């Protein structure tokens, strides 16, 4: 009937690694959450972004740990009511945290490029666009799974349905315009370091540095090994690796490094921490 | 009792709150500068271009400019120039030349750039008086500079044509003596943009727009720990 | 011949302030004392208020 | 049968699930190979 | 002309010195041995007022010890209720740039002045419902640095022209002037009678003047820097000035010099606002360092740390019963500290 | 109370060198950056020059550069300015100047008329 593949002993330790990063990643970003309850003097719109965007990644994990103890080929057999409750709670927190990236690509072009109309962005365009736009495209693909394929807890794939798509059609596409608005920064970036530097060596140090720190954040690191080939090989171990080490470390890599390698909020937790140190003493 | 003069301190509460907002959309959309020079410089004609204080409010491509500049007051700077804190850019203007001026104007611009509090405030430099330079050249800047006769002249910018070696050589030589204590403690939180503008000339106001432009790309790019 | 009558107004201010009784360092000392300490029961700030007699908690 | 980046954990939800149901199938039918051998 | 005033002046100075040399009997510090210090103070952030956009400068409390006005660089005075954390009012300026305000003794007129020159004092009869300007004092040829009200129809301001003046609020006309400093008068303090006003200026001079007279009584000069910042102690007979070379001073007035004087070795910040509690044992200093100190005023001991704000703090007020302290910083967030 | 004292002038023959004096008192010495400024009579005042409070930083005008000396005695308390080979246009009263605030670099006020941390002044007549 079937046999078994040699890349099984390499895929449930790609789980364990899935295990690993995404518990630290709350390690990260609950205590991050902390921070945005805390420091009340930081709270510009950039900071509110970022403190939704951690939030839209708290809840993924959240239900990223009840997706990966819920699930069961006895749950599989059977289509059950809350099988699809969780799925669709998934996709919809999972399309919900690529909008808000979306947030941050736009509000950050908005801040660079055209930026005498800063002023005109608004938080509550920010709020409709981050958890309004998902909840049409979540139900509609509620109808389309009750109405055309209704089996194996909706994420079962059969070959000639494409309703997976109708939820993955605008996510590719936002992260098309988190590629572009990306390369116009980096140009207004050179535009920057010619003026500033007159060493050829540093200017690109630090164009690479800001590249490296932005593409978690505006999550490109999708695109960089997106589409299989097809062909039954090494590739797919090689899918399943990258795909799931970046996955895991996005939003710990997003947390760490717009958290705590912030002047600002290192600045606070060393104010906050001298007031602690003279209460003590 | 209590419970009407609650009630009535929330609805007043609620409706300053309500105003505080409007002005706060109003406020954060204009763009405030100070004019700061000596007495020859010329700032009259910049004025009339584009009391204690002097107010002045224009546009360009719907962006709202406030432009304040100091009147009547005393030469004592070291107590009101804290207040110019929260300002986008310094336009410091000067006349290029009785005392000597430069060197007046070399020691502001030094206390300007050196203060605790304006470590965040960028300073837009304006050479103002570039045909007086023109014409004083022909029959007194190597008296006042004796670094002035063994000076080379930069390559790496274009100038203009149809100009005197001299005028050109006395132009990035002032624009060098700038440099040197700009360029010093800078450490880029606060930069200086040089410029070279005549009398009458409508080409200003773009030069204010571009360098605020750029002053408010490097405040976000700061923010966001990039550059 | 500007200055000639700030330099006069000067001395004339320092011969109005020169003919003064100051009094003895010691006993100022004392009053401030005993100023300071005859009114240390009302002082809000030395002495910690109840939360009930405190209006801000 | 395309695949996305995006859709990582389903992938590996869907080819976990056939891993055990191919492991069960794999257990029943060695059982049916020691009821065979015993009857 | 000039030499032979200037030698006369110097024995006139000289005079001074030894007189003062003579009269000085024994220091504080050595008769304040047997006194049983302060201890730890530990005042906490109990209202934190957030209505402004850009730095507040200046603030003052009222009589009734409830209300109190806040004034900002954006073009906001703001005059906030302290119990109940309620903006009672908000007051849009003619100038954006204002250093200075007052409130009325009696809490009608609130007074205001900056750049412009003008002080601008505003009524809070709200016959209409809306505040309007109803005064404007326009004879100064510097910027208003500090204005305190003696009653309803008077008004003591100090200007950036080495100037003080006493404005009456009904006519609008200068009822004396002062003219003894070289430097800026940076602020002045009204005693508890209203009886005289010392005056703190840029040539590290601090001068004694008579509202009913309008001359100067005494001059003292005991500081390094520029004055920024006076105060009266509780009686009426000593009073301690804040500079620049982050040293305070606390002068008195029959002695003719100072009796102590309060600095650290880590201290390097210049100081900005001080004022006394209701007794006179605390003095609080605001410095440039992002924190407000307590000194003992008797030992000159550093007691409380006052450590909350992000920025410079400017401002700083104790209310007439000593309850609280608002201290107003540039980071446009007033805290009240208990 | 702070007071500055100057020392040394008179008219001297052109060519000559000369030597000025600063005595301090009221303050710390070692605190402020400090400045030699001139006023020329018939015109404004000038900027001749200053020395920072280590000692390390010292500038010149360059109409000064090469021919004056300025130097500081922190113990001695004092301020010295060897001026060799003088000319005929530097006849003007001299002012020892300090900047108002200590630990800094910046000094606004220093140049202006109505300074009150600065001396008498000295006459130099070449
Ligand atoms: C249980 C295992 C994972 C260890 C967890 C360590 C946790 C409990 C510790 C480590 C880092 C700590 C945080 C360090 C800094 C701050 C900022 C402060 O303004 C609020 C508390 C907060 C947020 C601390 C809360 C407690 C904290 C999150
Ligand atoms: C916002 C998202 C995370 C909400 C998800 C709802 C989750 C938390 C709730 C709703 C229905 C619940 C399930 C209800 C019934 C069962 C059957 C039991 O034998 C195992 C637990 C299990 C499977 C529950 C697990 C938690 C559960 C899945
Ligand atoms: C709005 C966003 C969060 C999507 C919500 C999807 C969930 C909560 C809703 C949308 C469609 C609903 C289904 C509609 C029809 C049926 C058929 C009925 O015999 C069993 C319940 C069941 C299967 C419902 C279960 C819950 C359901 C799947
Ligand atoms: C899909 C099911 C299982 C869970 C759905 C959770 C939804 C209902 C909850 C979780 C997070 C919530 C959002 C959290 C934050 C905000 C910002 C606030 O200013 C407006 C409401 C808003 C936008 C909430 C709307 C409701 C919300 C989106
Ligand atoms: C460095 C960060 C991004 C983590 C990335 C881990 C990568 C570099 C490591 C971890 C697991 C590794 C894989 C482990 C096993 C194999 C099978 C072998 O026949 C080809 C190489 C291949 C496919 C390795 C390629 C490199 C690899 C994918
Ligand atoms: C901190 C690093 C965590 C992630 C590290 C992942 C590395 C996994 C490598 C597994 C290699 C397994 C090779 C098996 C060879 C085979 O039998 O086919
Ligand atoms: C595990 C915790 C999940 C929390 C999910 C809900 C997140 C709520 C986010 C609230 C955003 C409010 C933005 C305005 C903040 C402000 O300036 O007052
Ligand atoms: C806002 C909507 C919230 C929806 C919460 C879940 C409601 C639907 C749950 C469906 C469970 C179906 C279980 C089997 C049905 C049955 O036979 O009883
Ligand atoms: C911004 C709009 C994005 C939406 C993209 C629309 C294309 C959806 C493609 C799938 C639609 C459902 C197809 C069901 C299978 C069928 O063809 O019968
Ligand atoms: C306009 C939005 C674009 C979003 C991209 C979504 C991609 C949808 C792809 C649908 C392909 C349908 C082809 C069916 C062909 C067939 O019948 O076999
Ligand atoms: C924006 C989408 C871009 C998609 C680009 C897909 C490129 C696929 C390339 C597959 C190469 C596989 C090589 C395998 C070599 C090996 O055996 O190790
Ligand atoms: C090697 C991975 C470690 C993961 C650790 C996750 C939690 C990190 C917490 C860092 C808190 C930093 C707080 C500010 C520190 C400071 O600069 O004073």
């Amino acid at each position: 009937l079937n046999e078994e593949k040699k890349s099984k002993v390499h895929y449930h330790v790609a789980v364990i690694i899935n295990y690993l990063g995404h518990c630290i990643s709350l390690v990260a970003l609950l205590v991050a959450f902390v921070l945005f309850l805390r420091l009340r003097s930081i709270r510009c719109l950039r900071n509110i972004i970022h403190w939704n965007l951690i939030s839209a990644f708290i809840l993924r994990n959240a239900t990223w740990f009840v997706v990966q103890l819920t699930m069961s080929p006895e749950v599989h057999q059977s289509n059950v009511g809350w099988c699809r409750l969780v799925t669709a709670a998934y996709n919809y927190f999972h399309v919900t945290n690529f909008f808000w990236m979306f947030g941050e690509g736009c509000y950050l072009h908005t801040a660079i490029v055209l930026t005498y109309s800063t002023d005109r962005l608004r938080k509550w365009m920010f709020i409709c666009i981050g958890w309004g736009v998902p909840f049409p495209i979540i139900v509609a693909w509620a109808i389309g799974k009750l109405y055309y394929d209704n089996e194996k807890c909706w994420f079962g794939k059969r070959p000639g349905v494409y309703t997976d798509y109708i939820y993955q059609g605008p996510m590719i596409l936002v992260l098309l315009i988190n590629f572009i608005f990306l390369f116009n920064i980096v140009r207004i970036l050179m535009t920057k370091l010619r003026a500033s530097t007159t060493s050829e060596t540093i200017q690109y140090r630090k164009a690479v540095k800001a590249t490296l720190v932005l593409l978690p954040l505006l999550g490109i690191t999708y695109m960089l090994f997106f589409v299989n080939p097809g062909e039954d090989e090494v590739s797919r171990v090689v899918f399943i690796y990258f795909n799931s080490f970046l996955e895991s470390f996005q939003g710990f890599f997003v947390s760490v490094f717009y958290c705590f390698l912030n002047s600002e909020v290192r600045s606070a937790i060393r104010k906050r921490w001298h007031r602690w140190q003279d209460k003590h003493s | 009792d209590q419970r009407n003069e609650e009630k009535a301190q929330r609805e007043a509460n609620k409706k300053i709150e309500k105003q505080l907002q409007k002005d706060k959309q109003v406020y954060r959309a204009t763009h405030r500068l100070l004019l700061l020079g000596a007495g020859e410089s010329g700032k009259s004609t910049i004025v009339k271009q584009m009391t204690g204080i002097f107010e002045t409010k224009f546009q360009v491509d719907k962006v709202n400019f406030h432009m304040f500049d100091v009147g009547a007051q005393r030469d004592e700077r070291r107590k009101w120039i804290q207040c110019f804190n929260d300002v986008t850019a310094i336009i410091f203007v000067v006349a290029s030349s009785q005392t000597n001026r430069l060197q007046e104007a070399l020691n502001l611009f030094k206390s300007i750039w050196n203060n605790r509090w304006l470590r965040t405030i960028s300073v837009i430099l304006f050479l103002n008086k570039q045909d007086l330079l023109a014409e004083k050249v022909l029959a007194k800047i190597e008296d006042y500079f004796p670094e002035f006769a063994r000076y080379t002249t930069p390559e790496d910018a274009t100038p203009e044509p149809g100009e005197d070696p001299r005028v050109t050589r006395a132009k990035y030589f002032i624009r060098d003596e700038f440099l040197r204590i700009s360029t010093a403690s800078g450490d880029g939180r606060h930069y200086c943009y040089p410029h070279f503008t005549c009398s009458v000339d409508t080409e200003n106001i773009r030069r204010v727009f571009n360098d605020c432009r750029d002053i408010i790309q490097r405040m976000h790019l700061r923010q966001y720990e990039l550059l | 011949t500007a200055s000639i009558a700030q330099a006069r107004k000067l001395v004339e201010q320092l011969k109005m302030e020169a003919n003064i009784d100051r009094i003895k360092v010691s006993k100022a000392a004392a009053d401030l004392m005993a100023y300071c300490e005859a009114h240390a029961k009302e002082d809000p700030l030395l002495t910690p208020v109840p939360a009930s007699e405190n209006p801000f908690r | 049968n395309p695949s996305l980046s995006i859709d990582l954990t389903f992938h590996l939800l869907r080819t976990l699930l056939e891993l055990a149901r191919t492991q069960s199938q794999r257990e029943r039918a060695e059982q049916n190979r020691i009821i065979f051998d015993s009857v | 002309e000039l030499d032979q005033l200037r030698q006369e002046a110097e024995q006139l100075k000289n005079q001074i010195r030894d007189a003062r040399k003579a009269c000085a009997d024994a220091t504080l510090s050595q008769i304040t041995n047997n006194i049983d210090p302060v201890g730890r103070i530990q005042m906490r952030t109990r209202r934190t007022l957030r209505g402004h956009l850009a730095k507040i400068y200046a603030m003052h409390w009222g009589t009734d010890s409830r209300l109190l006005v806040s004034a900002s660089q954006d073009g906001k005075l703001i005059i906030w209720d302290s119990y109940t954390t309620n903006k009672v009012h908000a007051i849009p300026l003619r100038s954006s740039w204002v250093m200075t305000c007052a409130y009325a003794p009696s809490g009608n007129y609130v007074a205001c002045g900056g750049l412009d020159n003008i002080c601008s004092i505003y009524n809070l009869k709200t016959r209409e419902g809306n505040v309007r300007v109803s005064r404007e004092l326009a004879g100064h040829t510097g910027y208003l640095s500090c204005c305190r009200f003696l009653d309803d129809n008077q008004i003591v301001t100090s200007s950036g022209d080495t100037t003080c003046a006493l404005w009456d609020i009904e006519t609008g006309q200068q009822t004396t002037t002062f003219t003894g400093h070289t430097g800026d008068v940076m602020s002045l303090s009204l005693a508890p009678d209203t009886r005289l006003f010392v005056s703190g200026a840029c040539d590290a001079s601090a001068k004694l003047w008579d509202v009913r007279e309008g001359m100067c009584r005494q001059t003292f000069t005991g500081h390094e820097s520029d004055i920024n910042a006076i105060c009266f102690f509780p009686n009426g007979n000593a009073f301690a000035t804040g500079s620049d070379d982050a040293t305070c001073r606390l002068f008195d007035l029959r002695a003719d010099q100072e009796l102590m004087t309060y600095s650290h070795d880590n201290i390097i910040c210049g100081i900005t606002s001080v004022s006394f509690s209701k007794s006179g044992r605390l003095l609080l200093a605001g410095y440039d360092d992002f924190n407000c100190n307590v000194w003992d005023a008797l030992k000159a001991d550093r007691a409380g740390v006052l450590a909350g704000h992000d920025n410079r703090v400017s401002c700083l007020g104790v209310t007439d019963d000593g309850m609280a302290v608002a201290t107003g910083s540039w980071d446009s967030f007033l805290k009240i500290w208990n | 109370q702070v007071q500055l004292q100057e020392s040394g002038g008179g008219l001297v023959q052109p060519g000559g060198s000369l030597r000025l004096s600063c005595a301090a008192s009221g303050f710390t010495f070692s605190n402020y950056k400090m400045n030699w400024v001139r006023q020329a009579p018939g015109k404004g005042l000038e900027w001749v020059s200053d020395i920072s409070q280590s000692g390390a930083s010292i500038s010149y005008t360059g109409s000064v550069k090469g021919r004056f000396t300025i130097s500081r005695d922190n113990a001695k308390n004092t301020l010295y300015l060897q001026m060799n080979s003088l000319k005929p246009e530097d006849t003007a009263v001299y002012y020892c100047a300090r900047c108002p605030a200590p630990f800094t670099r910046d000094c606004f006020d220093v140049t202006s008329t109505t300074y009150a941390y600065r001396g008498q002044g000295t006459q130099v007549t070449v």
